[PDB]
């Protein structure tokens, strides 16, 4: 699962470049555009390499793993 | 402000100062670093009459943990070869020489091995600091393909078996050797490879140093749970040779 | 190609190390509690913690923490306390030192008052950072080596902040609390007094930064050439000699002549990153106070060259020819 | 049947229920919080 | 003459080029065919460089300076004594050091080792290649390359930060920067940590690396280890030579104005007031 | 419309609440801002503006 | 019934009875304050 | 198209959600920001020309 | 029957039938607004 | 609505009470901060300017 | 034809169809911009102009 | 058969069935849409 | 109201109790100085003036 | 009961009933300081 980060990393250095270009169009210059998609970049990609590989495929194991630290605590 | 004679002031005083300082630190740099490997020889194991502008330093003693006694240094080595399969190519002083049997067996050139303690390194607590997995009390791959199950492909192209354990260093938390069952057509028990000499895929292990003929001449430990300081050094030696001795195309110039 | 030894490629994590012990009794000021990163286990260590808390790091830490929230609030209280601007214009902003004309008296708050304070929570913090580095070499029974190394760069830290001024006689010698405003001063400095670059021991200083560069980048390729022998185990190399150590000095001994230790490697590494603020604090210490003119000391010292060739663009050019017309 | 959480259906019944309980209320809030802004500057 | 353990290692083979015509050494350095050319680019360039001086009319070594040509003369090359030694020079000593890297790997095939050595030497040698070949083509001219004296190549120094009037606000400039501070503080912790575990105090016994890890988690909470330390010195000794190189071919010729006018952009940003 | 309630069967409650937590006060702190960046909705200059 | 933190139901009520009693001391005072600082200079 | 409930055996129902919530949420605001960007589509100085 | 998830053909019917009634609800929802923005201020 | 003190059984209380008491300060500060950055409602300056 | 079913039998399924749903909405996003970019088909710009 | 994958002549030959479903369908949408732009502003 | 004891059952006192001296110290330091920094209210130039 | 610290509930109702004497009398004082300054120098 380092696949997946490499993958959702390169989805927000894509997502940067369109931001350069569709603020260009609308009246910035390269620059100004470029420092807004480097923080997408950055914090997109960032927050999708937590969210989607962090919801790692098990399917009944995910749920005994979960019922089992409902019982962890409980005694703690 | 005034100076002292003609244009010398604080700032000539204050350079001249470091410049001697310098020039006793450079002579106590290069004093510090001659405690091994001197005095000097010639290619015929005499000493030789030219040692260098530099005197040789005072001893030093090293405490060492564990009861292993003390060392000083400078000294004698103790870590010196007795027999070594080496041939003169020439008369004088420096050219090559040549081996007179197997260098990979011998261990001569890129394959040398020093005659290291025949103990095992131990830890803070006095135990053997680097430990097969099977019998490490917690520990699991956390972060990239675990070897342990997937076939080993040599260096021309063969399978000679597959990888069953790894060896970690405990205290460090890091993977030092992988050990490999072999085929009964390549050989005979358990080889260990050092973890800087294979690259890992999604479906086999690669070894590009040695071929596969040469797998069964690996040396082998003694016991199946701990290995000595010896044993280690003539394990990397052999892998580090076959960069060189492997086929005959790697010692030729490549033009 | 063969594996180059620069990102591991698999981890193994196991029980969390709550470090060693001995009579001082350094686990009763450990906290307890600690993570793992396998992000940045692909280079180093994973686990994260724990650490130990003694009487001089809270006190390093308070009066750091002071000392930042005076020059933050004060940066914030000159714009107006418009947290835009604020956000604009921050690395334009700085706490000034006082003016030329109080000397070494107390300035007025609005012109430079606060600027001390703040020097002086400062001052005690960073003292303390330096008696917890030894302190703990002594607790964990090893040499001052790196107490001894942090002294060397507070040498060239207080001939910039206290030593000079007071030589000097003025408290606005010292640099501003700012990020562009302290390059600033870089500058203003060198061109106040000629040129910095013919003060001989900024030379000298200039010398053993390059050095300490270059040969880190000479031993961290050269451990790393011989990891495949067990070199990043340097210890047990010292006290008990193998073939990496001798494969790494024949290297250097084939190469250039000479080689070193698998010991003394280190103390040629300790002492070149140490010269630097020695040599670049003596070297500030007698600007001012000895030497006004470092270009006119070249020229008096005979060591500033002299050029034959004439000054202008029209001894070379034509204007209308520079614009093509 | 299909459970990634462990939770069974009784209980993501049970869980739905107060969640839209207690997201209907920040609306309506909303909702008057909206209104009276419209009426004191209106936007459309 | 040889160390005591040096004799099992001097084997033959492991050469790019040449075979056992120039396999052997002298004292202790080892020949081979890049070793003939170092020897020959490197002596010639400073029988030039000294020819050069007593032609000058000075052997002060503070005050010889052999320079590039003026600028008029474009691409082209310049009479030998207006500026032509300075390209020959540079000719030599782009063979001298491309030669001492192709020495430096057949020692290192030689010895078995990795190649990491020659790769860090050839960043430096592309910091060299990109001040006297690169941007002075790219400006169209080698008269902008910096002359080769003692005292005269900090002048040029001077001049071309200037040129751009306060080159502290270059953006590349300043990554470069901290890159060389933190490699110097990171080499000082490294040797002192080393030092300070191999010496205690008299009577004590030596330490190992559990100390040694637990003495900075102590101190900071964190240990990056043994073999971390060295990765993290080489990455980024080789970072501060390649921003140095970008921070030289961009003031050039990608930037004519100031350099803090660059940092408009962020001041006339359309999200502030 | 009614088996809705089967969206916890896939989506951890914590995850999901700490996320919309972060997400509602950012939305509304973006609208916030977004209304004192003009002329008509900025209140503080309004009530200047009318005294 | 569900418990993702280890208490009871029983236990999650005398709880949540003592949050919201403080959180209606805060909301009290919050009023008295805004309407204080209405009265003195208005916004709207 | 009665056929296309099989999507579920190849995509990760949780992984598809998040990702399809982001997406949507950027677009959305994409959408309105640029619409913010005109003079003819911004609604804040339209009240402003109408009263 | 291929299933690299780990379901089975009802729960993916299942699923899917459900999944459709969000995507249609939120379509009609975009589409009212949609009209009511064209009945504002046309832009074809 | 009666059924609110389920949170308790999602969220631990001790995590919960430190975030609330960070996010409280700061955010009237921030306020406080705010008010003094306008002319209208600057106390310090309107006591100034009344006397 | 009618032995292009077997490109499932080389490619994997779930590779190809996030890759082309990436490429897919990339190049309609890029149509679209390249499309605002000019005079004669910025509609934007149309509806102000004709009203 | 080849089987790079781990599928087998009959999964792959639905698969592709369905799949071509959904590309007439995109194809079919594209079509009318670009009709629609080409009545409304012409580019050849 | 009555039961507001219980924190004590949550919270360990010897953390807050640091955290709170902490706390306290550095709100009076930040209001002395803004009020040092006020042009009306600096009590040290009102003692140089009046007399 | 539900003790995260290990204090009971009497050993509680102790250390609060302590700990509100000083917040008092920290109040009192405060109190006592800002009529004081009000009096001196008027800030509504
Ligand atoms: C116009 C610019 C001037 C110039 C003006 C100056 C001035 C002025 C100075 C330097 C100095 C130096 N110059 Mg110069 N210099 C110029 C051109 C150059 C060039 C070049 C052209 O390539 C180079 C390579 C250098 C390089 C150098 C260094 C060799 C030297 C700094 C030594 C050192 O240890 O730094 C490393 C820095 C330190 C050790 C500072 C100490 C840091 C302390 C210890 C930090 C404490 C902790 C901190 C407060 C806590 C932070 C928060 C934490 C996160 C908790 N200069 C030109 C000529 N130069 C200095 C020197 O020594 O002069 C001789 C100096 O003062
Ligand atoms: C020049 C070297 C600099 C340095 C480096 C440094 N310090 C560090 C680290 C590093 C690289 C850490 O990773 C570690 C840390 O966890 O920081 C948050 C830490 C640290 N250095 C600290 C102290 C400290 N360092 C100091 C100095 C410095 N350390 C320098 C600035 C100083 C001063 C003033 O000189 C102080 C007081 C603490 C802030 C922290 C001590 C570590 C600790 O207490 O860890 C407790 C364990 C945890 C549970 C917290 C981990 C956070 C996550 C919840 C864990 C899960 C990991 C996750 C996957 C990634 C997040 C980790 C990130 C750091 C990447
Ligand atoms: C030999 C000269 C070189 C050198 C060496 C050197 N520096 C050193 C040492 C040594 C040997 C130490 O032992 C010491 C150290 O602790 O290293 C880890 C240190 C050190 N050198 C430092 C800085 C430094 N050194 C520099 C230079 C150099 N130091 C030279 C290159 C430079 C520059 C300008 O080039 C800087 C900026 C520090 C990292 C550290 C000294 C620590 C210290 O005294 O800290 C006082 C602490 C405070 C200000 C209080 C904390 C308040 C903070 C503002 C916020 C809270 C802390 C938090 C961890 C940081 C913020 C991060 C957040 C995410 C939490
Ligand atoms: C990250 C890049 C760092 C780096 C790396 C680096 N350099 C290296 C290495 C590495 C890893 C080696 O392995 C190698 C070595 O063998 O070191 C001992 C080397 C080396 N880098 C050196 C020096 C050096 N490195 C420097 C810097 C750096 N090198 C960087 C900080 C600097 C400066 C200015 O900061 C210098 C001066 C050499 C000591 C050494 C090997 C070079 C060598 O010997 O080349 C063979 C050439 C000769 C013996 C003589 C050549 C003669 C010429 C024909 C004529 C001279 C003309 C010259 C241009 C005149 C200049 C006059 C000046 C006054 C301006
Ligand atoms: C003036 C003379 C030099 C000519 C002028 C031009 C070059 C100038 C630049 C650099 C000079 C480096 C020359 C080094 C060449 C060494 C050749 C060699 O190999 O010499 C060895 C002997 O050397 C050594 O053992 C190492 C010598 C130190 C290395 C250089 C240190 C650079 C330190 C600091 C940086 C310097 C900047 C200045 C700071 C100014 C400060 C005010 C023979 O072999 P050995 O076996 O090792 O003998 C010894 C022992 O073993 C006995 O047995
Ligand atoms: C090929 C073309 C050359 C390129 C042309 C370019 C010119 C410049 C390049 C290089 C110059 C270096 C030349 C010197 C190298 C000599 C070769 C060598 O070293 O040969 C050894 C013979 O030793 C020596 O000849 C000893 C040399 C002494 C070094 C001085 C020490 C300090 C020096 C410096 C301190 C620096 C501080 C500041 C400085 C200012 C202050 C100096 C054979 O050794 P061996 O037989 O194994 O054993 C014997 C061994 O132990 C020791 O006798
Ligand atoms: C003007 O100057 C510039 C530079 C701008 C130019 O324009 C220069 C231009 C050139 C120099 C142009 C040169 C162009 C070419 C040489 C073009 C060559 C193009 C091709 C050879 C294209 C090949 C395309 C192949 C395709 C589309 C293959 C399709 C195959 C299938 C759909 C079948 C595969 C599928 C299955 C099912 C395989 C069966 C599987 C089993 C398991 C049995
Ligand atoms: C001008 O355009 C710009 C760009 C400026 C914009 O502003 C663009 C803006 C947008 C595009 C905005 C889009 C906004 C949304 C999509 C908003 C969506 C909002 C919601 C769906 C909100 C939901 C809120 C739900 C709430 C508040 C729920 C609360 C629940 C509870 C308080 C109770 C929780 C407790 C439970 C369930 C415990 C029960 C436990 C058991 C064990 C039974
Ligand atoms: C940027 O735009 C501008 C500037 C306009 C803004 O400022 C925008 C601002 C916002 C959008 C602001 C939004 C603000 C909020 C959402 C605020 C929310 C506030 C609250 C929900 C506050 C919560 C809580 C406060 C208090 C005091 C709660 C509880 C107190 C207690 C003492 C509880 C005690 C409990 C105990 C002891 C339990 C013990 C019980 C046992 C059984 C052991
Ligand atoms: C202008 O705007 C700006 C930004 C400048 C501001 O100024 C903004 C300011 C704010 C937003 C300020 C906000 C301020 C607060 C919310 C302040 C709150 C203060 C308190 C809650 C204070 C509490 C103090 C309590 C004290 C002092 C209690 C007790 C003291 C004791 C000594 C008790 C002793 C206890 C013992 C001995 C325990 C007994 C032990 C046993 C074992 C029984
Ligand atoms: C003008 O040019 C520019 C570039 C500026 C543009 O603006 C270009 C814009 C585009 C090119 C835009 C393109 C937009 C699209 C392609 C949009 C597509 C949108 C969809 C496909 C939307 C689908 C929505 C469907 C939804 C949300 C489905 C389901 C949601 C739920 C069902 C929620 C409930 C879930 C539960 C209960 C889980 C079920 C689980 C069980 C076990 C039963
Ligand atoms: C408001 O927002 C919050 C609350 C978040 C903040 O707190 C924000 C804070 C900031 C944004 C802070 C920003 C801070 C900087 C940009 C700081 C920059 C600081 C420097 C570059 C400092 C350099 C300092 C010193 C130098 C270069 C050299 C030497 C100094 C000294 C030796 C100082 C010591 C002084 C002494 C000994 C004098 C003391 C006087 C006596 C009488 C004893
Ligand atoms: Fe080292």
């Amino acid at each position: 699962d380092m696949t997946c980060t490499i993958t959702c990393w390169g989805i927000g250095v894509l997502l940067g470049i369109m931001t350069t270009v569709g603020l260009m169009v609308v009246g910035w210059s390269f620059l100004q555009g470029a420092f807004m998609g480097v923080l997408a970049w950055l914090i997109v990609g960032g927050v999708l390499a937590v969210a989607v590989c962090g919801k790692d495929n098990a399917e009944q194991i995910r749920a005994e793993m979960a019922a089992a630290r409902e019982r962890v605590r409980g005694a703690t | 402000e005034e100076t002292f004679f003609g244009n010398f002031d604080l700032a000539s005083l204050s350079l001249w100062l470091f410049y001697g300082f310098f020039a006793l630190l450079i002579y106590y740099l290069q004093t510090e670093n001659m405690r091994e490997g001197y005095p000097l020889e010639d290619e015929d194991g005499n000493t030789a009459a030219n040692q260098g502008p530099f005197p040789l330093p005072k001893e030093k003693t090293f405490k060492l943990q564990h009861g292993r006694g003390e060392l000083t240094l400078p000294g004698e080595d103790v870590q010196r070869r007795d027999n070594l399969a080496l041939r003169k190519t020439a008369h004088g002083n420096g050219f090559p020489m040549e081996p007179t049997g197997d260098p990979m067996l011998d261990g001569v050139g890129p394959a040398s091995w020093s005659k290291r303690r025949d103990v095992p390194e131990l830890d803070a607590h006095g135990h053997p600091k680097i430990v097969p997995m099977s019998a490490a009390e917690g520990f699991g791959v956390s972060a990239g393909t675990d070897p342990r199950g997937l076939p080993v492909m040599a260096g021309d192209g063969e399978i000679v078996g597959l990888v069953s354990d790894m060896w970690i260093d405990e205290a460090e938390q890091l993977v030092r050797y992988l050990e490999l069952e072999l085929d009964p057509e390549w050989g005979d028990g358990k080889r260990l490879v050092q973890r800087q000499m294979v690259r890992i895929k999604s479906d086999r292990v690669k070894v590009r140093s040695i071929y596969g003929k040469h797998f069964k001449n690996v040396p082998k430990t003694k016991s199946p749970n701990q290995v000595t300081l010896l044993e280690e050094d003539k394990i990397m030696a052999y892998y580090a040779g076959g960069t060189l001795y492997a086929d005959e195309s790697r010692l030729e110039p490549q033009l | 190609p063969e594996y180059q030894n620069i990102f591991t490629q698999v981890q193994v994590q196991g029980p969390a190390e709550l470090g060693v012990d001995n009579e001082n009794n350094l686990t009763e000021e450990r906290t307890t509690g600690t993570g793992f990163s396998q992000l940045i286990g692909w280079i180093g260590n994973a686990q994260l913690g724990p650490i130990y808390l003694g009487w001089f790091g809270i006190i390093s830490l308070v009066t750091g923490t002071l000392w930042f929230n005076i020059v933050g609030f004060n940066m914030l209280s000159q714009v107006g306390y418009s947290i835009p601007e604020f956000i604009r214009q921050l690395f334009w902003l700085a706490l000034e030192p006082p003016s030329p004309e109080y000397g070494l008296r107390m300035p007025p708050l609005d012109d430079g008052g606060w600027f001390i304070i703040a020097s002086f929570f400062l001052l005690v913090s960073v003292i303390s950072w330096w008696l917890r580095t030894y302190q703990l070499a002594e607790m964990h029974k090893m040499g001052k080596h790196v107490a001894w190394a942090f002294a060397a760069a507070i040498w060239l830290f207080l001939v910039l902040g206290l030593f000079r001024p007071i030589l000097m006689g003025s408290w606005s010698e010292a640099v501003p609390y700012g990020i562009f405003p302290h390059l600033d001063w870089t500058t203003a400095f060198s061109i106040r007094y000629g040129n910095l670059y013919y003060n001989p021991f900024h030379a000298l200083s200039i010398v053993f930064l390059y050095g300490s560069v270059l040969l880190f980048a000479m031993h961290g390729a050269t451990i790393l050439a011989v990891t495949r022998f067990g070199g990043d185990r340097e210890l047990e190399q010292i006290y008990d000699r193998g073939t990496a150590s001798e494969r790494a000095g024949l290297f250097w001994r084939w190469t250039m002549g000479f080689n070193a230790t698998m010991e003394g490697i280190h103390r040629w590494a300790w002492w070149f990153a140490v010269l630097t603020p020695i040599t670049g604090g003596i070297g500030i210490l007698l600007t001012g106070t000895v030497v006004d003119n470092w270009f006119l000391w070249a020229v008096e010292h005979n060591f500033a060259p002299d050029y034959t060739q004439d000054y202008g663009y029209e001894a070379y050019t034509t204007y209308d020819g520079f614009l093509g017309r | 049947d299909l459970s990634f959480t462990g939770l069974t259906d009784e209980q993501a019944q049970e869980l739905h229920s107060v969640y839209m309980s207690g997201l209907w209320l920040f609306s309506a809030v909303a909702v008057v919080a909206h209104l009276a802004t419209f009426i004191w500057r209106p936007w459309f | 003459a040889l160390l005591s353990f040096e004799r099992k290692y001097r084997v033959r083979g492991g050469t790019l080029i040449g075979g056992d015509l120039f396999d052997f050494w002298v004292g202790p350095f080892y020949v081979g065919f890049f070793g003939v050319t170092t020897a020959f680019f490197a002596l010639l360039g400073t029988i030039l460089i000294f020819w050069g001086a007593s032609q000058q009319g000075t052997f002060n070594p503070w005050l010889i300076n052999i320079a590039p040509p003026d600028l008029s003369y474009g691409l082209g090359m310049a009479p030998l004594m207006e500026g032509g030694l300075w390209q020959i020079i540079t000719i030599c000593a782009i063979g001298a050091f491309v030669s001492w890297a192709l020495r430096e790997v057949e020692i290192c095939r030689k010895l078995g080792m990795g190649y990491h050595v020659p790769f860090a030497f050839s960043v430096a040698i592309f910091a060299y290649v990109t001040l006297v070949v690169f941007r002075p083509l790219l400006m169209g001219a080698w008269g902008h390359g910096f002359p080769y004296g003692i005292w005269s190549h900090l002048d040029w120094v001077s001049n071309t930060g200037y040129a751009y009037l306060h080159f502290h606000y270059n953006p590349a400039h300043m990554l470069a920067v901290t890159f060389f501070f933190t490699t110097t503080l990171a080499l000082a912790l490294h040797g002192a940590l080393v030092l300070s575990a191999a010496n205690p105090p008299k009577g004590e016994e030596v330490k190992g690396p559990d100390n040694e890890d637990t003495f900075f988690r102590d101190f900071i909470g964190y240990s990056i280890g043994t073999l971390g330390i060295h990765r993290v010195g080489l990455l980024l000794a080789l970072n501060a030579g390649f921003w140095s190189a970008v921070c030289i071919i961009i003031s050039g010729p990608v930037w004519t104005k100031g350099w803090p006018e660059w940092w408009n952009w962020w001041l006339e940003m359309p999200i502030w007031p | 419309m009614s088996k809705f309630y089967k969206i916890w069967l896939i989506f951890d409650p914590r995850r999901v609440f700490v996320a919309q937590g972060v997400f509602l006060f950012l939305l509304a702190a973006m609208i916030h801002l977004v209304l004192l960046s003009t002329e008509h909705f900025n209140w503080f200059e309004l009530a200047a503006a009318n005294a």
